């Protein structure tokens, strides 16, 4: 048992970084525009590209499109990849992330990459990054 | 190995904020979290252990305050991000050959 | 030092299992998670970074399977723990002077 | 200047308190299974945290009132000469709730006592919560790496 054990990261490819970037939402959701998200998308694209990731960006996908695209990436072989990265830049509600038109259960999205659904990522890191509010409380400042 | 893995193992969930809180942004330059994440990825992405880097992200975001906002009760308010690790090993992004 | 802290910063929530899952135990010797946590605390508590140690706990618990249980559908089932860090620095428990 | 190797200050007079809430049995009308072997977990955590310099305070099968009084008390004593705070729950849970002997408590009510605005002497210091509890009704399934 080696306390210093590292994930094997000497595969042919680093792997895919999926970025779902949501700037505007279906009018009847009454969700504010996410001005500055495109800077975040571009910034994450440069940074993950420099770490060897194949960065795949999708802007303002509706629920059907987002679910098709992420299912697709879950079903391609990651056998020659180090890891998988998935970024959501959007609004959230409880355990849900918003697409353009509707919210999706985050567990439906991570569930596609669990060992029983995605054999080629078994033993490999699955990293989810979520820029979204997780409620309606501002945290308050304090001093040493 | 001799051993099987749980199907839920080797997940890392990196959140801009802890459950129940608002996340914040600069006017048009992007979110606090992604800006600080990207800065730490630029400086340290290729050397530091990833969760070690996400801890630096937590410290950088913790230093920010809301200076301007339409909701005046948000002014001076704060944010700490939160990462949830089900990882079983050290995670490095050393440059690939 | 110049900056304020969020009131929610410097919390570390260490869970036996990720949200939505059952946790497991030996017959009467205690829980998988606390047994493995305590073993890692015994070997590494005073030297390793605490989240680095909790990652070892995740690997140790991930190696276990249910051998005996009254619910036969639990037999051969698995567990990964989950820690959620809002920490802003490295956490060590070096021996005190 | 930004030091990536920065550690929490851990050279205070005391390491600090480790609170252990150990729940083996539950009020009959909760219909919750007994947690036989939890006392081994409690004792094991007590030895390990004591060896790291913690003042370990254990409480067995407290009812909601007792647990809330005890944890409020520890939240209101000075930790100014302590490195950190540790709080262990060995019990059953439901959503964002931990079970006392007789009833469930919102976990956020318990962690909320140690937030910087409620507990000034732990501002800048680690607050570590450890929870041995099921978080749902799904078993995780075994898998093997693709060779
Ligand atoms: C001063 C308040 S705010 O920042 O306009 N806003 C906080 C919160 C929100 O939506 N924040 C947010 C953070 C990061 C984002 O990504 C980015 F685009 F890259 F910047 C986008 C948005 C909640 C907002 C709100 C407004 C009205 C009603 C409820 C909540 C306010
Ligand atoms: C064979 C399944 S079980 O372990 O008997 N059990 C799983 C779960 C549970 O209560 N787990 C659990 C884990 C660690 C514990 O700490 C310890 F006591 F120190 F060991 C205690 C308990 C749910 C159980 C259950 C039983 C009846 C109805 C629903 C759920 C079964």
């Amino acid at each position: 048992f080696d306390p210093a054990e590292k994930y094997k990261m000497d595969h042919r490819r680093r792997g895919i970084a999926l970025i779902f970037n949501h700037e505007r939402f279906f009018w009847h959701l009454t969700l504010p525009e996410r001005r500055g998200t495109c800077a975040d998308r571009d910034n994450l694209t440069r940074r993950f590209s420099d770490l060897g990731f194949e960065v795949k960006c999708f802007n303002d996908l509706k629920a059907e499109e987002l679910l098709l695209k992420i299912h697709e990436v879950s079903t391609v072989s990651h056998a020659d990849a180090d890891c998988f990265v998935c970024v959501f830049l959007s609004h959230g509600e409880g355990n849900h992330i918003y697409a353009y038109d509707a919210k999706i259960e985050i567990q439906t999205l991570t569930g596609l990459f669990k060992g029983d659904k995605c054999h080629s990522l078994v033993g490999k890191p699955k990293i989810f990054i979520i820029q979204a509010c997780r409620g309606n409380q501002h945290d308050v400042p304090v001093i040493p | 190995s001799v051993y099987t893995l749980p199907a839920g193992a080797d997940f890392l969930m990196c959140y801009s904020v802890a459950e129940g809180y608002y996340s914040h942004r600069e006017t048009v330059n992007g979110s606090w979290y992604i800006q600080d994440l990207c800065e730490m990825l630029g400086k340290y992405g290729s050397s530091l252990e990833f969760t070690e880097l996400l801890t630096l992200v937590n410290r950088k975001v913790s230093q920010r305050r809301v200076d301007f906002c339409k909701d005046p009760s948000a002014i001076g308010k704060k944010q700490v991000p939160c990462f949830a690790s089900m990882l079983t090993k050290k995670l490095h992004f050393f440059p690939k050959s």
